[PDB]
């Protein structure tokens, strides 16, 4: 679980985040598919242009998934427990990926937040993505 | 590296702008505070027992500088990487023993304080040009390991 | 790749005692195991839906030959890997989108599966040269990636 | 915590070593100085040469480590948190060398034990390597 300095500082930060959730992780995931053309054959199902529907659509339940994991420090195991299953063992989402995707929604964040992605607040999101790619990988324990 | 001709001009526009003292400090502190082990390397500077005396460390800032200045170096010789980079790839690799894999990790830091510089102007396009740089150079200073 | 002579003389001894169809079906099928996500690219060979169903897979073992295979080929060419790797590199980078950590857990693999049939005779310099190779082919096979 | 199966093999495994433990983790620790030369300098202070004193005796340590974690498979933060202090604290060991070790560790046993190294007890002894590193490296959270 994160440390107490560490859930304060993702907490203030999501709240600043706002309602802009979904637009900035729906642009996270632009980024990595525009960054690391690796991760786009995870999407064959997907337009994955810019302004793609599919890509908004997606990028809503993601933020919602990391609003929920925001709430649940104390308990991502078993709040995530569905979506550790999906992306393990349905579709065998290789570990480096969730790395990919962590990076360009700290590029994403310090874009549209400059002044409030100080290094303090970099490292403790980053230990907070390091979190959640780690119990959503747990199958392969 | 590949960078088509669009990615190129982006890659030296950007840079045009970049203040090489005010982001190098940053992005090395920025190393030094988010991935701590790499403090190791740098206890000869003085006190990195804290982020805050991290991120005070005229040391650190400083060299954070002559880091930058040598990205950009990498920038006007995209073509041979390996060669703007061999004496440091040396100095890393057999000198100093860094573990590769952290240039990564700073490549990773400057793209971010990139896009905190330059906010909306650093756009999915532009960051995956960046992207392609900085895995260039990263492998440039590994081939001495190679 | 810089192996010293002892070194080529190492690698080159022990290869010529591999049975490639044995080994290279262990290689392949340990990676799965290990690893399973690997299992994601390897979907149409079949049921890999367990460790034992892996384990008994018909193609995975085939397939696993071919890889130990193109291995020796890398052996015959320490000078030149980033050629001899050319088209496999265009294959697991261009076509299949392997990312390229997955070379090195699959160089981890056979390194492991070489002790297990070497015993004593695969001795702390004997796998220091082979992890030289394994670095090796797994960085030749990502250049179509650089 | 690694599954029931996970924690069968893992003590199955260990039982085999037996007394052997002090001897393979000092081989380990060679091969990982040969192998790996990179992490030789957290050991300057050592004689590394072969048969040194200072990594046999230092194998042996390690190895008492190693044998208190199989078992404290449930509890291993509070098992190891002197050493997770000493590694990511006072050494600042990079996280990529326990993974140096752990593959020297695996290489040490297939080839001293190869007919009890499956491709099964080689997954679950990794996810143990792995669960030891993850804890000597948690201040890096
Ligand atoms: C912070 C990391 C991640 C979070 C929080 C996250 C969350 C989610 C959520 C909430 C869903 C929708 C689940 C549902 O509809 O029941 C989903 C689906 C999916 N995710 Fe992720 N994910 C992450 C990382 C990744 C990565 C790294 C990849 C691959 C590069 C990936 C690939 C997929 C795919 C392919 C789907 C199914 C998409 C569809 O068919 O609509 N995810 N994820
Ligand atoms: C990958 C991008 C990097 C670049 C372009 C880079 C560049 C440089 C340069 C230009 C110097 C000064 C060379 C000289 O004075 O001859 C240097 C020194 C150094 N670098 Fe890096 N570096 C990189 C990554 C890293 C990493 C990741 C680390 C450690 C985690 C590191 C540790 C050092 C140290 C310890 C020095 C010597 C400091 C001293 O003067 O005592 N470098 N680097
Ligand atoms: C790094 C060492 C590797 C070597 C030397 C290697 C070698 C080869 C070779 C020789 C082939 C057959 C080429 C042909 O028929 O034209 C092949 C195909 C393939 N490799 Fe690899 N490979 C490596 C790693 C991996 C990894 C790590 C993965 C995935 C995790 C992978 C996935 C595949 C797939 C999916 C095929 C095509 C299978 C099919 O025929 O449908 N390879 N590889
Ligand atoms: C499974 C992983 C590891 C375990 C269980 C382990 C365990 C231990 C133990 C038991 C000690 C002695 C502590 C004491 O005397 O109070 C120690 C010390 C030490 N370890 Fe590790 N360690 C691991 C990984 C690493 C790695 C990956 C490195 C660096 C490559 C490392 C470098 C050191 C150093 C430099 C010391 C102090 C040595 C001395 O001065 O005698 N350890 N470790």
């Amino acid at each position: 679980v994160l440390s107490d300095n560490d859930k304060t500082n993702v907490k203030a930060t999501w709240s600043k985040v706002g309602d802009h959730a979904s637009d900035y992780v729906a642009e996270a995931l632009e980024r990595m598919f525009f960054s690391f053309p690796t991760t786009k054959t995870y999407f064959p199902h997907f337009d994955l242009s810019h302004g793609s529907g599919q890509v908004k659509g997606h990028g809503k339940k993601v933020g919602e998934a990391l609003t929920q994991a925001v709430g649940h420090l104390d308990d991502l195991p078993s709040a995530l427990s569905a979506l550790s299953d999906l992306h393990a063992h349905k579709l065998r989402v290789d570990p480096v990926n969730f790395k990919l995707l962590s990076h360009c929604l700290l590029v994403t964040l310090s874009s549209h937040q400059p002044t409030e992605f100080t290094p303090e607040v970099h490292a403790s999101l980053d230990k907070f993505l390091s979190n959640v790619s780690t119990v959503l990988t747990s199958k392969y324990r | 590296v590949n960078l088509t001709a669009a990615e190129k001009t982006q890659v030296a526009n950007l840079w045009g702008k970049v203040n090489v003292k005010e982001l190098g400090g940053e992005a090395l502190s920025r190393l030094l505070v988010v991935y701590p082990w790499t403090r190791r390397f740098f206890e000869h500077f003085g006190d990195l027992s804290t982020a805050d005396a991290v991120l005070h460390n005229a040391k650190v800032l400083a060299h954070g500088e002559k880091v930058l200045t040598s990205f950009g170096e990498g920038l006007k010789h995209l073509d041979n990487l390996k060669g703007t980079f061999s004496d440091l790839s040396e100095l890393h690799c057999d000198k100093l023993h860094v573990d590769p894999q952290n240039f990564r990790l700073l490549g990773n830091v400057l793209v971010i304080v990139l896009a905190r510089h330059f906010g909306k102007e650093f756009t999915p396009d532009v960051q995956a040009a960046y992207e392609k740089v900085v895995a260039g150079v990263a492998n440039a200073l590994a081939h001495k390991y190679h």
